[PDB]
């Protein structure tokens, strides 16, 4: 759907296929890794991977550490570079006087 | 928190043995049984203390091998549940109240003759005891020794008794039999003459380029086992079966018998079996299972008589049993004492009766009955809980005394350290109850072997590992016609049969704290920590009400994939729980599915349930004692499965039981391969690459091993039974560690060698089984070290693969790049610290792995680097600068422990050692050569030996 | 794949193609900053054209160079590390009989 005009100009539809797009990443991940590592050349040594409760709660974890590192960052310093912004905004200027 | 390391400080002696040079470990020979049968043993110890059992090519029946059990020995001794003082009634008491208790009972005994003293040994065959108890017989007349054991055999005797009027002991040569048929009889496991046997048959089934014969194997089983594998030919007929399938097979050559309706399978088996017979006369052997009835086995010796057998390849002996007998008719006349209560002390010498008797016998309940009960059980076992004054008895690597072998050898137990917790020995309480209390167990074997072969006769007797005097002399008794002639000979029938047989690694349940061998998967099950009720896929099918077709598993080549699929889909009904209703008894074991099972008939593994176990094994498995019965101890007649859903646990090391179309195991013809030993791998090759060789190119260049020692290994699949003995070995030798059940079920085993059976073939229901051990390869281009960070995987001079613990971050990327998977990993921490028991059991020249670290096959270096620098010092003080190994120097301790001989480690260059000579041969294979791994561990392809008339 | 990578049935690799595409746009990247210095003087660049598109197109001109050599290099160390013999024929044939003096 992001190949069409109105579909790349709505908000929650954005939203919602970059959330479908970082869910499939991180399947796409475990397809190359554990999928393959499940069976190999011998036969014999082939198993299931079920991840456990830890690994899990690392994972929320570190989505905290992410963004408690965020969310003091837009508290103390600025989140949009202010002198790029002024200059882009002297040289959209120069270009309207140069039509 | 500083100095790096604490003080560690150094005992050392007071007063230094005369013998021992600190460091130096040193090895005696002393004897392990079994079944009361004696196997020579060369145990290792380090400072006075036991550590490794490795076998004494000096004693028949342990030509350099050892079983399973004679592995798991050094653990057993080392439990921390073993008993430590004597109870009187669970309370702590001690030996001087015991023994003036005895000699106060035995006082009231004689104003009688004894009638109330009663004893209960299991399979009595040490000289010692038996000329002790034969002693006490005399003093007491009307005493009764009643011996008894639950992996017995009386068949075996009764069979002797029937056929030739008197009891004798039949030995096989199989050294000179062509042709061998098994009625039931598992010959290539644990028993008596296992490791003789095993070896003679493997030996005559190591083929070459300039041999010229082969051995052919016919087994009939139940249930398959150890011996099935190594058949070219295996029948799955029922248990109940076999006696009117031996009554046929006497029929057809000639001889007195009972012709029996048969399936076409069976008469096509029983064609084959007679053609290859009567054209191999005095090249044959015929041999009877210890389960069969009395009367196979005596129609084996008719038929091994006819044949001329007799004199060539079966050989009858005086019995080595000392008193044999029907013990499970002794038992029954014991507790029918015992419940009309003319018994007054009952004295039991370990067998734990209370566990291992019958369900319908009640041996519990009546022994209450008699007022006195005396147990040594080297537990705290069962009865010990439910009897008074339980004595300690002292371990077979801590006492002195002897046994007897098979065939008759007289060998000395040896002990290497004083009684750990105290504990006396069976022939000290027979000196007690023969009024000599405080008797030396040394000096009562030493006593009696005097006198008979003298001080330098003990002497000679004690440096090697047998007594050259004793030795069964050899008998020709008269063969009976018609008595054998004259036997009803059962018929099967009344539904689904329950075949009781021992677990391949727990025995009778001794060995059930063990946690080596608890932990040991289970040959041709996989399953560990657990029992189950082991039945064909059809059935399971048919009798639980499972919703598969069990006919989809038949198909020919062209459908051998899909077969492989729809059984990886039925061995999810594995754990199903069933109520199996025998003879009065619920059950509710889960059930297991076994692919060569015959229908209709469901094996029970007996030594589980027990409730006063050591910590570990203390509640694992469902006991089928109780349902076990005394009219019949092996087979079964009616029984109801009942389905019960309510699914359990059950866990396996292998989980995939079919190989996927993949040259991980070659099989061939041996008429093919007398023309041309390098079949095998011109074929694959054809149909992988449309060429006879496999031009494999590489990128690396390696290392050279040109002038220097290039350690390899071979293993022969022709000889490969599955005996599980390499795997305790390696755990014995290299300090690994022991995970529970939970970690296994996760997939956290930790063994540096498996054994993988692949139940391949058309049918899936009568598959033939491949057996392949599987270690570290040693390869000479190892991706495992191309990725580890810190290089704490390399490679070594000699070729072999240096795998550091200390230097391991734990990456576990070098399993990942590991194509056989031979990496183990210490997830946890698995190794125990706490029990100082098993920190004295531990190897000294091996590190014990911490959490975090890996560990794999390390070719035994401990040994490798003891020899090199044995021969570097050697080479140096003569002023030689030589530096040479010898071939038989080095052996690893699977290459020690297999009774079969078919793991051969030496020097890859020196060409006239026995690996290079075996590596030159036209069947010698490597495991996943398209990967350019160059392994040093490499195979020689199964070469199979089958008839015209059941091919054809 | 049809043209090329076929001459040899029994060797493929994913990468390949797409290192085509780098080589083709660096050929003709070089084959642009060629026909610019040819034309340069045809009254319609010397009116609209300057410096700037030239320093862009070098800049291109250099990173397809990296790319391309990023491309080979990420091939080559993926089969040189990785042993397997059904994709070590193809740079064995590359550095033999002179022809590693080309690479
Ligand atoms: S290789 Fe191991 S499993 Fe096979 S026969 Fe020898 S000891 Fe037994
Ligand atoms: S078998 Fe595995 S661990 Fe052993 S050398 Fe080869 S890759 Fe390494
Ligand atoms: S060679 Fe040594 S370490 Fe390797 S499997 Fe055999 S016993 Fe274990
Ligand atoms: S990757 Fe290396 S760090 Fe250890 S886990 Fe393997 S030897």
């Amino acid at each position: 759907p992001l190949w069409f005009k109105k579909v790349r100009q709505n908000i929650p539809a954005l939203l919602i296929i970059s959330l479908i797009v970082s869910v499939g990443m991180w399947l796409e991940r475990y397809v190359i890794i554990v999928i393959s590592l499940e069976r190999d050349f011998l036969p014999s040594s082939w198993d299931i991977y079920i991840p456990t409760i830890w690994d899990w709660s690392l994972y929320i974890g570190t989505f905290g550490l992410f963004f408690t590192l965020l969310f003091l960052f837009i508290r103390v310093l600025p989140m949009i570079n202010i002198f790029e912004m002024r200059l882009f905004l002297y040289q959209e200027t120069e270009k309207a006087k140069q039509r | 928190a500083c100095t790096y390391q604490p003080r560690q400080y150094i005992a050392p002696f007071d007063r230094q043995p005369e013998g021992r040079v600190p460091g130096i470990p040193q090895y005696f020979a002393s004897t392990l049984t079994l079944g009361g049968y004696g196997t020579g043993v060369l145990v290792r110890s380090n400072e006075g203390r036991p550590t490794k059992v490795e076998g004494n090519p000096r004693h028949p029946a342990s030509l350099g091998g050892t079983d399973l059990f004679a592995q798991a020995e050094i653990l057993t001794m080392y439990d921390p549940d073993r008993s430590t003082t004597v109870l009187r009634q669970g309370v702590p008491s001690t030996w001087a109240e015991f023994t003036t208790t005895l000699g106060n009972a035995l006082t009231a005994a004689r104003a009688t003759q004894g009638a109330g003293v009663r004893l209960l040994t299991t399979t009595i065959t040490s000289p010692s005891l038996a000329a002790q108890i034969e002693q006490f017989l005399q003093a007491y007349p009307q005493a009764r020794w009643y011996q008894y054991e639950p992996i017995n055999r009386d068949n075996v005797v009764a069979g002797a008794r029937l056929a030739f009027g008197r009891d004798v002991t039949t030995r096989y040569d199989l050294s000179a039999a062509q042709v061998v048929v098994s009625l039931d009889a598992d010959f290539l496991a644990p028993g008596p003459g296992f490791v003789a046997y095993a070896r003679a048959f493997a030996e005559r089934r190591k083929v070459r380029k300039d041999s010229t014969t082969m051995n052919r194997l016919y087994v009939v089983e139940a249930s398959p086992s150890t011996t099935g594998t190594a058949a070219d030919h295996r029948l799955p007929l029922r248990a109940d079966a076999i006696a009117a399938f031996t009554g046929a097979l006497a029929n057809e050559l000639g001889v007195g018998g009972a012709p029996a309706t048969l399936s076409p399978k069976a008469e096509e088996f029983l064609r084959a079996i007679a053609r290859d017979l009567e054209e191999h006369r005095g090249q044959s052997v015929v041999i009877a299972g210890d389960q069969q009835p009395p009367i196979v086995h005596a129609l084996a010796h008719l038929i091994n008589a006819e044949l001329g057998n007799v004199g060539q390849t079966v050989f009858y002996h005086e019995p080595v049993e000392a008193r044999p007998t029907n013990q499970t008719e002794e038992l029954v006349a014991l507790v029918s004492e015992m419940a009309a209560g003319r018994v007054e002390t009952l004295i039991m010498i370990g067998g734990n009766p209370v566990y291992n008797a019958p369900g319908d016998l009640r041996f519990a309940d009546r022994m209450a009955s008699v007022p006195l009960t005396i147990h040594l059980s080297q537990f705290v076992d069962e009865t010990s809980a439910r009897a008074t004054w339980h004595i300690p008895q002292a371990h077979p690597l801590e006492s002195w005394g002897d046994a007897r072998a098979f065939d008759g050898t007289a060998s000395i137990v040896q002990p290497l350290i004083e009684p750990l917790y105290g504990g006396k020995t069976a022939n000290e309480l027979l000196a007690a109850m023969l009024g000599q209390p405080e008797a030396e167990s040394y000096d009562l074997v030493r006593s009696f072997w005097l006198e008979q072969i003298g001080e330098t006769g003990w002497q000679v007797a004690l440096a090697n590992g047998v007594i050259a005097e004793t030795v069964a002399p050899v008998i020709e008794p008269t063969l009976n016609e018609g008595a054998i002639r004259a036997t009803p000979i059962p018929q099967p029938g009344d539904g689904v049969e329950i075949v009781f047989r021992p677990d391949p690694s727990l025995f009778d349940g001794f060995y059930a704290n063990n946690g080596w061998l608890q932990e040991l998967p289970r040959p041709l099950t996989k399953l560990v920590w657990d029992n189950a009720a082991l039945m064909s896929p059809r059935t399971a099918i048919k009798l639980l009400g499972l919703p598969f077709n069990a006919d989809r598993l038949i198909g020919t080549e062209a459908d051998d994939r899909e077969r492989q699929q729809y059984l990886e889909q039925l061995s999810k009904v594995n754990g199903t729980i069933a109520r199996i209703e025998y003879r009065g008894g619920i059950i509710e074991i889960p059930i297991w599915l076994l692919p060569g099972h015959a229908e209709d008939s469901i094996t029970l593994n007996l030594g589980y349930g027990r409730t006063h176990a050591g910590r570990v094994g203390n509640n694992v498995g469902i006991d089928v004692y109780p349902i076990r019965t005394s009219d019949s101890p092996w087979f079964g007649a009616g029984a109801r499965v009942t389905n019960t859903g309510r699914t359990y646990l059950l866990v396996s090391t292998q989980d995939h039981w079919t190989l996927e179309g993949r040259d991980i195991y070659r099989v061939g013809e041996f008429k093919k391969f007398k023309e041309d030993p390098k079949y095998i791998a011109k074929e694959v090759y054809q149909e992988e690459y449309g060429r006879e060789t496999p031009n494999y190119q590489s990128l690396q260049p390696g290392d050279d091993y040109t002038g220097r020692n290039a350690w390899g290994m071979t293993i022969n699949l022709n000889a490969c039974i599955g005996c599980n003995a390499c795997v305790v070995a390696c755990q014995a030798e290299n300090n690994i560690a022991v995970v529970g059940k939970d970690q296994v079920s996760r997939g956290r085993e930790m063994h540096w060698i498996r054994i993988d059976r692949y139940f391949a073939g058309e049918d899936l229901d009568n598959p033939s089984i491949y057996m392949m051990p599987v270690n570290c390869m040693q390869c000479e281009k190892a991706p495992c070290e191309v990725v580890c960070p810190v290089a704490a995987t390399v490679h070594d001079y000699e070729g072999l693969n240096n795998m550091v613990y200390n230097r391991c971050v734990g990456t576990k990327y070098c399993s990942n790049n590991c194509p056989y998977k031979v990496r183990r990993f210490n997830f946890l921490q698995y190794s125990d610290t706490t029990t100082e028991t098993f920190k004295l059991a531990f190897n000294p020249d091996v590190t014990v792995r911490i959490r975090g670290v890996m560990e794999k096959c390390t070719y035994c270096v401990q040994r490798i680097s003891g020899a090199r620098i044995a021969a570097k010092r050697a080479a140096v003080q003569a002023g030689q600068s030589s530096y040479v190994i010898s071939d038989g120097a080095i052996q690893t301790a699977c290459e020690q422990a297999c009774p079969t001989g078919a793991i051969v480690f030496g020097d890859i260059n020196d060409s006239n050692s026995r690996v290079a000579k075996w590596k030159a041969e036209g069947h010698n294979y490597g495991l996943l050569g398209f990967l350019n791994t160059v392994p040093r561990t490499t195979y020689l392809a199964r070469v199979r030996n089958p008839s015209e008339e059941l091919e054809k | 794949f049809d043209v090329a990578m076929s001459l040899d049935p029994h060797w493929f690799s994913t990468i390949y193609g797409a290192h085509y595409m780098a080589n083709a746009g660096l050929m003709t990247l070089a084959f642009l900053a060629l026909m610019m210095s040819r034309v340069r003087d045809a009254a319609l660049f010397r009116e609209y054209v300057s410096v700037k598109p030239i320093h862009d197109i070098g800049k291109l001109i250099f990173a397809f160079t990296v790319l391309w050599t990023y491309m080979s290099y990420g091939q080559l160390v993926i089969i040189w590390s990785g042993d397997v013999a059904e994709f070590t024929p193809w740079y064995v044939h590359r550095t033999q009989h002179g022809w590693v003096f080309v690479a």
